[PDB]
């Protein structure tokens, strides 16, 4: 196209040199006018592009005459050649190219179902304004391109989300997204599916493909039924005591549920218990104030002081609500006969052991 | 008497002979110093911020200094103590030198750092300002692709908070390079024009300021070319078919661009606007061509007495062109707005709290009756959350459904 | 799984697989990378995975030499006459 393009102009333009500079023939050739041939080529630019400056143009019979040509002929060339120079444009890729790290950042790969309510969440409370200064940004990754409702909340989180168009299972999308260097890869599920069976399989898929890429990468998942999560056992790189964590959504909330049941609001406890929660100062005497008050507790975890070994959990349970201000609720015991055990409030028969 | 050659020279041999040299290079307690000056003019750090902002404001000082010099000869003799304007712009130069060697210090690669714009601007004025000084004659080289900075303001604008959303961010990038690139078009143009051609012996010369050669620019480039002023010498004019040519191909590429920050007009968005002395009535539910026909056919009667009520039709589902003729022959008392009544915002969209009533249509040919009739249940429930007062009339396909209503305490 | 008279590690199986892509999820002693090729896997050098996708090159042995598959399928189906 270049080609035909360069040559069509300089032969146009030598037509116009030659009827322009011989003159008309039946008027003894006195209307010639002295223009050189890059005269002429300038002449044929700026007609072109419907400039036309008037500085230079044709002032014989003939040379006007095929300027006329000229002007309605490139006007049919050029409406021809559009569909062709539409297609060596093409379509730009929106979400093609790979993720780009930055050092003294971590980033975290995100993927399974990834619509607008789950990313709304998950955003929602991992980037919460009151949540302290974390430098770790967020890597979508989903074959599904995302309609106006999701590219309206990536743009809202510009500055800490990013969206990238590929598959979990294409080890080439993997790579793209450097999940060789992310701190963890998030799975979410779809909740509203005809098959559960089949949605989890599919995870456990994707958690396949991600450690036979890196078996070294912390993973968590989601999982909707319970009995699905023992496939995840099946994986020799799957190491719970490494990060990786399945969190069942039947179990976990069938099992608030019932917990509620033995004692009413638990399940809006528990869950405030590990919510990031916004305070409001509340000044008039109504049950928010109250609510309010203890809306703002979190779960932490901290290795035991080395004065507190040989104590019964009861002292050390008092002696942290009383001096430190501390509730403490559960001890991780360890033995030689069994693995780590978590014990919820033990008996005073019980003594707390070093680390 | 004519020695542009030499400051011409000095930038090409400053960005040709090293590029070689680092191209032999590459062919065949400094760490510390390096990562000290990589973390000194980081983005992150503050000192950062500052001095990118000063450079800025440095390189429009610049280029207003070079507005200034524009209206004088292109080359001429001049005196380092008989005028200070000179000792503030070789004042900029050396500073831009100092950041420029603070970047090379830091470059993680020297052949991509000596390939950016940056660089070759600094490698296009500060030489010629070195021979200025030291010849004591100056000539009006390349002064004008300070301009080319001009791109970096947004970034100013985004250090200072004072952009926030990724679309402004876009737009200022945008405007900026376009601005930029019309002042460096314009000022080459200038530059071309009145020197003259060089091997007529500069006798082609045409007076034009720089403000005539933005004006003749921005002419050409909108493809209306008066002919009032145009380019005259033959590099002038090559110059001018280049910038058609060019331009026509940034224009082009940058459409879609232009397109996604236009973007696509929501045709029923924005909120009901209430009329003092005038009711409105919310209609919901299935919003379709029959039942909104019927329902206008008796409700708009002509033999009507006159009553002063509009109708805010309330729907997610963008209408068809049928009910969009519909709406539009109603256009002075049928107001149509995409929403949900689930959602308390475009209940407050539509005046809910204080219509007179809303009317719920249901979906006669529906698989399932009950469904249709819980899901009527379900919008006369958010509506009465939302205001507890307002006066509902309901369609309910099957009778056994009504007794729910009787749950609602609204 | 795990047995008493010890691992399923050693039980020999042959899996069907569609895609190319997942040969490699079925092992993991091997040291392969992503962009090793199906024929350089373990479990299709082991025998242990039959990907379907090889009869499609099939097709093409039998435009060059139309033998091939007569003598694969004399030797593969266990002796069907005509
Ligand atoms: C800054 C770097 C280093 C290298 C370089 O630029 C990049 O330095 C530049 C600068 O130093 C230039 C020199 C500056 C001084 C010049 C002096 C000039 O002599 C003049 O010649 C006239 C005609 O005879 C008159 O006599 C006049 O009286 C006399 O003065 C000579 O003809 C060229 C000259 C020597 C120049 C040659 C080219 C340069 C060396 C340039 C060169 C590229
Ligand atoms: C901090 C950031 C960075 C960017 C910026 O701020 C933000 O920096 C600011 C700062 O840096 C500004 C510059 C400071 C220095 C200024 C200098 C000024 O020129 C001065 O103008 C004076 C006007 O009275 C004198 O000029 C003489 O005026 C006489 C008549 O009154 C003439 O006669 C004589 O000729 C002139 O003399 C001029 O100067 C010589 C005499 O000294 C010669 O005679 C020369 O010929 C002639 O022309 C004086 O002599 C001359 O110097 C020029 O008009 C604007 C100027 C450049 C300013 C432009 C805008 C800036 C860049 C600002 C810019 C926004
Ligand atoms: C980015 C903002 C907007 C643009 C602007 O500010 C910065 O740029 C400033 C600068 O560029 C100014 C010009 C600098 C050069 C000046 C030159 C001066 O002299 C006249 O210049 C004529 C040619 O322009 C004649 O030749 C002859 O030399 C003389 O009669 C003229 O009188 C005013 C002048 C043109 C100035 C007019 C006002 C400006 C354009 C200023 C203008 C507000
Ligand atoms: C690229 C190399 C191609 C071409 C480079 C240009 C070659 C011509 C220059 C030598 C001729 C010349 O100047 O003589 C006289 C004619 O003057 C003109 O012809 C001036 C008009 C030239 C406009 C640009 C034409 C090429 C456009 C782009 C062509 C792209 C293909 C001087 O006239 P005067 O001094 O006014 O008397
Ligand atoms: C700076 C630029 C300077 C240009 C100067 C002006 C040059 C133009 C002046 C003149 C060239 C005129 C002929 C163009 C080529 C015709 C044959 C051809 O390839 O057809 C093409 C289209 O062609 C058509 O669609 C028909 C064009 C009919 C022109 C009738 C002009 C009447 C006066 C084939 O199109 P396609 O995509 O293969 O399908
Ligand atoms: C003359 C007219 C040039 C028109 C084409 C310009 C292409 C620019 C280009 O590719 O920039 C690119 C590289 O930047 C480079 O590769 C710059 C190369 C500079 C060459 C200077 C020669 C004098 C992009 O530049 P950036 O710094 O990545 O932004
Ligand atoms: C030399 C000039 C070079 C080109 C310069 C171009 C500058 C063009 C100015 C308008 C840019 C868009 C601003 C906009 O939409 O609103 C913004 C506010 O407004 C500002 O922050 C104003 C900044 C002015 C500088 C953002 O508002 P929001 O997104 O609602 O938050
Ligand atoms: C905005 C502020 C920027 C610029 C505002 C304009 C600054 C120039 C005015 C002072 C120079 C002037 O008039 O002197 C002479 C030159 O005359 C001209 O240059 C006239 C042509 C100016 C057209 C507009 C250019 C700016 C376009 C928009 C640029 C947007 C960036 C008078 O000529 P005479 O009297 O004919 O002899
Ligand atoms: C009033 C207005 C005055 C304007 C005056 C004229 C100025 C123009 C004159 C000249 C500028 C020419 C270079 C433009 C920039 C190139 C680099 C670049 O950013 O590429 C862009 C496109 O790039 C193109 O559109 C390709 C440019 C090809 C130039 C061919 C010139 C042939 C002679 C990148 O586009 P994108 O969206 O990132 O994809
Ligand atoms: C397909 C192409 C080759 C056919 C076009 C017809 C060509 C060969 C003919 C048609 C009319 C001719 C022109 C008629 C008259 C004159 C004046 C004289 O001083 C010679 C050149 C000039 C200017 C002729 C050049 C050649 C010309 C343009
Ligand atoms: C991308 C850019 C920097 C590289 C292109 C080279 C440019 C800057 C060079 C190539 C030819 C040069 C021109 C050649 C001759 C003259 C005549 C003389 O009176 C000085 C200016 C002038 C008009 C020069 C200006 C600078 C120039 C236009
Ligand atoms: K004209
Ligand atoms: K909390
Ligand atoms: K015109
Ligand atoms: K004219």
């Amino acid at each position: 196209l270049l080609s035909i393009f360069i040559s069509t102009w300089l032969t146009a333009a030598g037509f116009i040199h030659l009827v322009e500079n011989s003159g008309d023939p039946w008027e003894n050739f006195q209307n010639n006018q002295a223009l050189t041939y890059w005269e002429c080529v300038y002449l044929l630019m700026v007609t072109m592009s419907t400039v036309g400056y008037g500085d230079v143009y044709a002032k014989t019979t003939l040379g006007r005459l095929f300027m006329v040509f000229f002007i309605l002929g490139g006007l049919a060339m050029a409406a021809s050649y559009v569909p062709e120079i539409i297609e060596l444009i093409g379509n730009r890729k929106k979400y093609g190219g790979s993720y780009s790290a930055v050092s003294g950042r971590k980033h975290i790969v995100v993927c399974g179902h990834i619509t607008l309510e789950s990313v709304s969440n998950f955003l929602k409370d991992f980037l919460h304004k009151d949540r302290d200064d974390v430098n770790v940004e967020i890597v979508f990754l989903h074959n599904i391109s995302p309609n106006l409702e999701l590219e309206a909340l990536f743009k809202r989180h510009f500055t800490q989300v990013e969206f990238y168009q590929g598959s979990v299972l294409n080890p080439h999308d993997l790579a793209r997204v450097k999940i060789e260097s992310a701190d963890a890869c998030l799975i979410l599920a779809n909740k509203y599916c005809a098959d559960p069976d089949a949605e989890d399989a599919s995870n456990i898929m994707r958690v396949i493909s991600i450690k036979n890429y890196h078996p070294k990468i912390r993973i968590i998942t989601q999982m909707l039924q319970y009995h699905n999560k023992a496939h995840l056992l099946n994986i020799p790189s799957w190491n719970w005591k490494e990060g990786d964590d399945a969190i069942c959504l039947a179990e976990l909330k069938l099992g608030f549920i019932a917990q509620s049941c033995l004692a009413q609001g638990l399940s809006t406890m528990l869950a405030n218990l590990f919510s990031m929660r916004s305070f409001i100062k509340i000044e008039e005497d109504t049950w928010q104030k109250y609510y309010l008050e203890g809306v703002s507790n979190e779960m932490y975890t901290e290795y035991l002081s080395s004065a507190f070994v040989g104590l019964s959990f009861p002292t050390v349970c008092e002696l942290c609500f009383v001096k430190l201000k501390l509730l403490m609720i559960a001890i991780e015991y360890k033995s030689a006969n069994r693995e780590s055990r978590i014990l919820i409030n033990p008996g005073n028969h019980l003594k707390i052991q070093e680390g | 008497q004519r020695m542009w050659w030499a400051f011409l020279a000095s930038s090409m041999v400053t960005f040709f002979g090293g590029l070689f040299i680092i191209l032999l290079w590459r062919t065949l307690w400094m760490t510390s110093v390096k990562d000290w000056a990589g973390v000194m003019i980081s983005a992150q750090t503050l000192t950062g911020r500052v001095l990118v902002v000063l450079v800025f404001a440095l390189s429009i000082g610049a280029l207003v200094i070079y507005f200034i010099d524009s209206s004088n000869p292109i080359e001429s003799c001049q005196n380092f103590y008989k005028d200070f304007t000179l000792q503030i712009d070789m004042a900029f130069n050396v500073f831009f030198l100092l950041y420029f060697g603070l970047r090379f210090i830091a470059a993680n690669d020297k052949l991509w750092f000596w390939l950016e714009v940056n660089s070759v601007v600094d490698f296009f004025t500060v030489p010629p300002v070195f021979v200025s000084v030291y010849l004591n004659r100056s000539w009006l080289g390349l002064r004008f692709l300070r301009a080319l900075r001009l791109i970096q303001f947004s970034e100013i604008l985004q250090f200072l908070n004072i952009l926030k959303t990724s679309n402004s961010i876009k737009l200022v990038n945008l405007l900026s390079i376009f601005i930029s690139t019309w002042l460096t078009a314009a000022g080459f143009i200038h530059l071309v024009e009145n020197s003259g051609d060089p091997w007529e012996n500069f006798q082609n010369n045409q007076a034009l300021t720089y403000w005539e050669c933005v004006y003749l620019l921005m002419v050409t480039m909108s493809t209306v070319g008066y002919g009032d002023v145009y380019a005259k010498t033959t590099l002038g004019r090559l110059f001018m078919v280049f910038f058609i040519l060019g331009g026509l191909a940034m224009a082009a590429s940058y459409v879609p661009e232009i397109i996604e920050l236009i973007g696509n007009r929501k045709k029923y968005g924005g909120s009901y606007s209430a009329v003092s002395g005038r009711k409105h009535i919310v209609v919901c539910g299935h919003i379709t061509l029959e039942s909104v026909s019927n329902f206008l056919k008796d409700f708009l009667h002509k033999d009507r007495d006159d009553v002063n009520v509009e109708i805010v039709f309330l729907h997610n589902i963008s209408p068809n062109l049928e009910l969009e003729a519909l709406f539009k022959r109603h256009f002075t008392q049928v107001e149509f707005y995409q929403g949900s009544v689930l959602n308390p915002h475009d209940l407050a969209r539509v005046k809910i709290e204080s219509a007179d009533a809303c009317l719920i249509l249901a979906n006669k040919y529906c698989a399932d009756p009950d469904a249709e009739d819980a899901s009527n249940i379900m919008r006369v429930i958010s509506i009465k959350n939302y205001h507890p007062k307002i006066r509902i009339i309901t369609q309910m396909l099957q009778y056994h459904n009504k007794a729910h209503l009787l749950n609602i305490p609204s | 799984m795990q047995f008493d008279d010890t691992t399923g590690v050693n039980i020999p199986i042959i899996t069907e697989l569609v895609n190319d892509t997942n040969v490699q999820f079925l092992d993991q002693d091997d040291d392969d990378d992503p962009d090793t090729e199906l024929y350089l896997t373990q479990p299709f050098a082991c025998g242990t995975a039959f990907a379907v996708s090889v009869l499609d090159s099939l097709m093409s042995a039998t435009y060059f030499n139309d033998n091939i598959l007569t003598l694969i399928r004399t030797l593969v189906t266990g002796g069907a006459t005509p």
